């Protein structure tokens, strides 16, 4: 069981981790060090209703300009998968139009990745874990905001409940990334070629980091179904926007917020 | 293409 | 276990026997010339599409281009849901979500057996009887030329993975038993019975495909590929509207 | 649903 096969793959294992550490300075440890109390400089404000709304300041037209607005602040993420992506053996050596359609539909997919680890059952972590937005409040606004990041909780829920750490979401990510049924691809095999070799690492890590979860790796495997869904899910928000009809001034603040989700 | 693609051509770059 | 996963596995089998008729194995010796019937009547241009339109046309019944198809394929809803009934736990989940995981499962299901009767070059129609061409099927004015395509791509690279019925039958199953169905009552048993399932398939396929590196993994996101086909049949009912008519309803009729 | 009830009459 352990020969130089394996070995290998153990070596990919941590040569993703060391290269996700190095691009990934939000991991979801830190997360969850915030999320748990444990960080004395993100001790983030409990924003929970329109009064605790005003509190925490301290610092529809309305939903295309949350898109334009999150989807901008996302370009520093982009740039940090994209420097993973670099480092995954023989992505680079791909097609550069197969790199470009590999990260124009990845990025999405591993920022609701990582917006999980921002995120438990009662809501989630902004403005660099000085805030903490409650999932009900979120919910309780008025249509189409209320329905915005309920199934991201939903997926990020379930996602959490596989208890992967960051050495687990590295090949997650990596084999995200490295997904041969991205549409326009022009070499499909030297894709999938690698994304086996990541998923034999995942394989791997997942038995020797989880005992406890039976077919977890299928589990997993199944969450970037669910990715692919939430954002499918987005397509379908703009159409709901297209035929919004009210007018409503959400709250400025709540607009802010909205810009630092997804 | 779209501006995403634009920043990651950059970045890959 | 193990003898435990594998007797699943050859339930599963049977029931599937059972359950279709039109198997993947008659599909391929239709689909190879290995059987002894007649090879099937070609609809392969305007020609034969005429001279084979008595044996396509309604004799059991905008969007009404895709209503052949919808009634043709209430037999394999059917089929599907007996299917179903066998699954171990299944009809002890609340009526209401098996209702629910059928409803979301078929349409999957019906894509992933309709791969078993395409090859690079077309799709068997008429339960077997007919071949009609994936050049024919892009030969169409647009939009209809394009409405099969992403079909036959999917299952030119799903019959790549050369499964079986045997494969088939554990994988539908998986399919049947997703958890994430929006509206479902009871997610736990539910993902429990996959959670048996994929442990079936996992080693059905390490049995059945021993030399085939990540085909487990690469089944499951075939799951996707599966969502993403009756996903973008939204988007090709809105390009319907945004528009021969008895030709196409024929034509399509034993598609999806 | 049409479908629905199809699949409704084939469980019972
Ligand atoms: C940005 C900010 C908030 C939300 N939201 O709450 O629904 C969405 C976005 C956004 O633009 N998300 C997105 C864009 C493109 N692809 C997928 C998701
Ligand atoms: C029937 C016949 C042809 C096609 N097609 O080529 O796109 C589609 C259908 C059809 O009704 N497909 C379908 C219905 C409901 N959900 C998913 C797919």
């Amino acid at each position: 069981q352990l020969n130089p096969e394996s070995a290998d793959l153990r070596a990919l294992a941590k040569h993703l981790y060391d290269s996700y550490i190095k691009s990934f300075p939000l991991t979801k440890a830190k997360a969850r060090a915030i999320l748990t109390g444990k960080t004395t400089d993100k001790s983030p404000f409990v924003i929970y209703d329109m009064n605790s709304l005003m509190m925490g300041e301290d610092k529809k037209e309305v939903a295309i300009r949350i898109f334009q607005g999150c989807q901008f602040r996302s370009v520093e993420a982009v740039q940090e998968i994209t420097e993973y992506a670099k480092s995954i053996p023989g992505f680079v050596n791909l097609d550069l139009n197969d790199q470009v359609t590999l990260l124009k539909y990845g990025v999405h997919e591993i920022i609701y990745t990582m917006l999980a680890s921002l995120m438990n059952k009662d809501g989630v972590l902004i403005s660099e874990g000085q805030g903490f937005m409650t999932r009900e409040f979120l919910k309780s606004l008025r249509k189409p905001f209320g329905d915005f990041m309920e199934p991201k909780f939903e997926f990020a829920v379930k996602f959490n409940a596989l208890e992967l750490d960051d050495s687990d979401l590295a090949i997650f990510i990596a084999v995200i990334i490295l997904s041969g049924d991205r549409p326009g691809l022009l070499n499909v095999k030297p894709i999938e070629d690698i994304q086996d070799n990541l998923l034999q690492a995942l394989e791997l890590q997942l038995k020797l980091n989880h005992p406890e979860s039976s077919q977890l790796f299928a589990k997993l495997l199944q969450k970037m179904t669910d990715l692919r869904q939430i954002v499918t899910e987005h397509v379908q928000l703009l159409q709901v926007i297209k035929k919004t009809e009210t007018d409503m001034s959400l709250h400025p603040l709540l607009q802010e917020i909205y810009k630092d989700l997804y | 293409n779209m501006g995403l693609e634009a920043i990651i051509r950059k970045a890959l770059m």
